[PDB]
């Protein structure tokens, strides 16, 4: 059994969103995946997960990702920009562009 | 222009960011070295191949306001 603390799981997120800011996409996802085995719950570390595998060019595990956090967060309109992205870096343009528009729709309240 | 997609690459950034490190590094991976599934395993090696950029790391953070 494996836990972090709270600051503990801060300074991974940090570390994680450097990496992210800093252009190194891969080394993000490999920190926050670990960051959201441990505490799978952590929604600041699924967004910034979201857009590090993004940036990964990786669009199938993106859209699952998205799909979680509107399920688990539909009010953040954030989240369909990512699964707009994402369903783009799929190749679904169609289903692309129906995201982006819920996403400027939400973005009006 | 009909749609603000020259503000979708800021945006999802700033949607990404979150709202002493030397002992807080070494703190993270001694509890990451006790890991056994590939995602903790897989951390602590990339953490362990950083240990010589932890000043670089740290003065980054320390710039952008967030360390
Ligand atoms: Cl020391």
């Amino acid at each position: 059994n494996i836990t972090l603390t709270k600051r503990q799981q801060e300074f991974l997120l940090l570390n994680g969103w450097l990496q992210l800011q800093c252009g190194h996409a891969e080394r993000a996802c490999i920190l926050l995946d670990a960051l959201l085995t441990l505490n799978p719950e952590h929604l600041a570390g699924r967004r910034c997960r979201l857009v590090a595998l993004l940036n990964n060019n990786q669009g199938e595990r993106a859209e699952k990702e998205a799909q979680w956090l509107i399920s688990h967060d539909p009010l953040q309109a954030g989240n369909w920009l990512c699964l707009s992205r994402a369903q783009q870096l799929n190749g679904d343009l169609d289903k692309a562009r129906h995201a982006y528009q819920h996403y400027l729709e939400l973005k009006d309240h | 222009r009909l749609y603000p997609e020259r503000l979708a690459d800021r945006a999802l950034l700033d949607f990404a960011t979150p709202h002493d490190f030397h002992q807080a590094m070494q703190g993270l991976r001694s509890v990451l070295a006790e890991g056994q599934s590939p995602e903790l395993r897989a951390a602590a090696i990339l953490l362990e191949q950083m240990h010589a950029d932890e000043q670089l790391m740290q003065m980054t953070l320390h710039l952008l306001h967030k360390v």
